[PDB]
């Protein structure tokens, strides 16, 4: 928090900034790690997921909670583009794809849980019609994760 | 192959035999053939061929109660690059499995170029598992197989309709057929790798796949492995 | 020893090629493809090989790379090119990444700016060897960028219109006046390279 | 015309062929799932642009996702006619091509080894 209000005040000096935002940047390297939110992100970029407690536990949502939305909800947006086009596109659930869109529903679910502003973008990224459109499935596994999204989207309307 | 049962029958010892370039003694022997001025077969070769053959490969084996075994591993280029060729179709019938190569590979620039499709062994099922030589090796092996040849299917798929259509097993299938082409089929020319390398090298190679992208393998295999 | 068979039609079913290919050490094939169709003189790709490779490349331990280790390099882009011209002949230019895009457009420039190769001409009567090895390093140098450029995130049209002249450049790099000017081209080529960015 | 390299010219041909008719017909159902998904976001869409049809501004933000809509559905149908071409493809990659390149392989193999035996009878003699 200290090192946030830092990157939040202004200095005059060029290099007295340099060095502030600098050190925060250092000190969100190790920051991110902890409960490591990169974990997530490997699979996010590789787009393809695993079991992990990432989503499970409140306390390491809670990590990268503040990391969700930066600009726009960009994390949040990359986070819902592999089940758009996983649905756009693919859409063929055997093995890996279900449980990955699964775990994907799940922490979502979380995320929107969490954060209650971030049902306004689901709205304009297709995410809504998809996410109902996961009601019927091939997994009864899958279809109780997306009706939990559903309940979940239906607690905040 | 005089010598090698000398080494075997006698002297009791393990004897490795290795023949290069059968087709030019398919073509010494059919000059010998032509020299009793026989009227020759198809495509100018003896009949008899096949008991030439059939003299030459029945010399590998293991004796009953001979410690010393022998064993032959032949080789022979196809004609023209055809495996319609008398002498592969002699050898087919005959010795179990057979070891081919890829023109392609070879003309990649890489380490030698057998195909892992055409490439089988009959016997490979007594040359495995625990006391031989692992338990992981079978399996991967034939992981490794599917994980080529779906990845292969996957490189033609991709040619056609582009990589936006690549799904979670087919990318699965064509990082692990880049990868095992760039690495695990690439070698060397005075390169030997241990059989624990080369499963250690597998296991690794395989380890890009997820822990459900294998339907080949065994859960007691992968839960004594895989760390 | 310098041997030609003359098979009939071009085939390699031919009993004297037959039989002279379990002999020779170096055997060089002209395709009937690329002979009808009015193309510098045919070379099948993967039929072309040769067992002194490995001499050669021992022997060119001393000469060093550019195009000693640069060959197996091309041999694979132009193979791979080969599998990749296989299905686009059943495909078509119309659905294909920017990759695909980049080995076609290096096919065509391995074709027409290497392979190819005029006896009529004066200028282009012979090449040398390192004339041949420069521009294969060059070849190579834009493809390598163009792989560089294409996970950079820059599309395949922008950067194709982006320099012209560097692909008249890549073409006319067969000596031509060779070996004086070598080093100079191969200068001008790499401030190319450096200008492309 | 009976020649081993015709034969080999007509066998990769045949090969060839095989592999684009499984190419195709990959092709044939990837297009037809994403045209059944197309058809399903088309009749969603015709429910949607059917909720309200028959005042302020702002009405540029609403005609313009049902012209998108539009657009998805009428490359649905560009989809559906292209799915129909590739079917088309897929047939006459089974039963026409393959049966025609796989009975002029027999007449030729049949005639190469009447030819071959021929001179060989020819030689004993």
């Amino acid at each position: 928090p200290t090192v946030q209000s830092l990157s939040e005040r202004k200095y005059s000096d060029e290099e007295l900034r340099q060095d502030i935002s600098n050190l925060k940047e250092i000190l969100e390297n190790e920051y991110q790690e902890l409960t490591s939110f990169d974990e997530y992100v490997a699979e996010l970029d590789s787009k393809l997921l695993c079991w992990s407690p990432p989503h499970v536990d409140n306390g390491f949502w809670s990590d990268n909670i503040d990391e969700f939305k930066k600009d726009n909800y960009k994390i949040f947006r990359q986070l819902i583009e592999l089940l758009q086009a996983k649905v756009r596109n693919g859409d063929v659930n055997a093995k890996q794809e279900k449980i990955i869109i699964q775990v994907a529903l799940n922490d979502i679910t979380h995320v929107v849980e969490l954060l209650p502003e971030s049902i306004d973008v689901l709205d304009k990224t297709g995410g809504k019609a998809d996410i109902m459109e996961l009601l019927n499935h091939s997994d009864s596994r899958v279809k109780y994760e997306a009706l939990k999204a559903t309940q979940a989207i239906i607690g905040y309307t | 192959l005089t010598t090698a049962e000398y080494l075997a029958y006698q002297t009791e010892r393990h004897v490795l035999t290795i023949l290069t370039d059968m087709s030019s003694y398919a073509d010494a022997l059919r000059e010998v053939s032509a020299a009793r001025e026989e009227v020759p077969g198809r495509r100018g070769y003896p009949g008899y061929m096949y008991t030439d053959l059939s003299t030459i490969y029945e010399r590998a084996g293991r004796v009953e109660g001979r410690n010393g075994s022998i064993t032959q591993i032949p080789i022979l280029t196809m004609p023209n690059d055809d495996i319609t060729h008398p002498i592969p179709d002699l050898t087919g019938y005959i010795t179990e499995g057979q070891i081919f190569v890829d023109r392609q590979l070879h003309n990649k620039g890489i380490y030698p170029p057998i195909n892992v499709l055409p490439s089988l062994s009959r016997l490979m099922k007594s040359a495995i598992g625990e006391g031989m030589t692992r338990k992981d090796h079978g399996d991967v092996s034939n992981q490794l197989y599917a994980k080529y040849a779906i990845g292969k299917d996957a490189a033609a798929m991709k040619a056609v309709v582009g990589e936006e259509a690549l799904s979670i097993e087919d990318k699965l299938s064509l990082e692990f057929l880049e990868k095992f082409e760039k690495t695990f089929i690439t070698q060397g020319a005075y390169e030997d790798r241990t059989v624990f390398e080369s499963l250690d090298q597998a296991w690794s190679l395989l380890r890009i796949y997820p822990k459900e992208m294998l339907n080949r393998i065994s859960p007691k295999i992968l839960d004594e492995f895989y760390d | 020893i310098v041997a030609a068979v003359s098979p009939a039609g071009g085939d390699f079913s031919d009993p004297v090629t037959t039989a002279t290919l379990g002999i020779t050490q170096v055997f060089w094939g002209l395709d009937k493809k690329l002979a009808q169709r009015k193309h510098f003189p045919s070379i099948n790709t993967s039929v072309s090989y040769s067992k002194y490779t490995n001499v050669l490349n021992k022997f060119y331990d001393s000469n060093y790379p550019e195009f000693p280790v640069l060959r197996d390099r091309m041999k694979e882009i132009l193979s791979n090119a080969e599998e990749l011209e296989q299905v686009v002949q059943l495909v078509g230019k119309s659905a294909l990444s920017d990759s695909d895009k980049i080995t076609l457009d290096v096919a065509t420039l391995i074709k027409e700016d290497f392979l190819q190769q005029n006896g009529y001409s004066t200028y282009d009567a012979f090449c040398p060897i390192w004339k041949t090895f420069d521009m294969m390093r060059a070849f190579i140098s834009y493809h390598d960028e163009a792989q560089k450029a294409v996970a950079n995130g820059a599309n395949w049209s922008k950067l194709a219109d982006s320099t012209g002249d560097v692909k008249h450049a890549v073409s006319s790099s067969k000596f031509f006046e060779p070996s004086r000017g070598e080093k100079e081209v191969h200068g001008e080529f790499e401030k190319l390279l450096s200008t492309m960015q | 015309f009976p020649t081993r390299m015709t034969l080999g010219l007509m066998k990769t041909k045949l090969k060839g062929a095989n592999q684009g008719y499984s190419l195709l017909k990959r092709k044939s159902e990837a297009l037809t799932k994403r045209f059944r998904d197309i058809t399903k976001r088309i009749d969603d869409a015709k429910q949607k642009m059917g909720r309200v049809m028959q005042a302020k501004e702002i009405y540029s933000r609403a005609v313009e996702t049902l012209v998108e809509l539009a657009s998805l559905q009428t490359a649905f149908i560009i989809l559906d006619e292209v799915i129909k071409v590739t079917n088309r493809r897929v047939n006459a990659i089974e039963h026409v091509i393959i049966p025609r390149t796989e009975n002029t392989i027999a007449y030729i193999n049949s005639e190469l080894d009447e030819l071959d035996r021929e001179e060989f009878y020819r030689l004993k003699k």
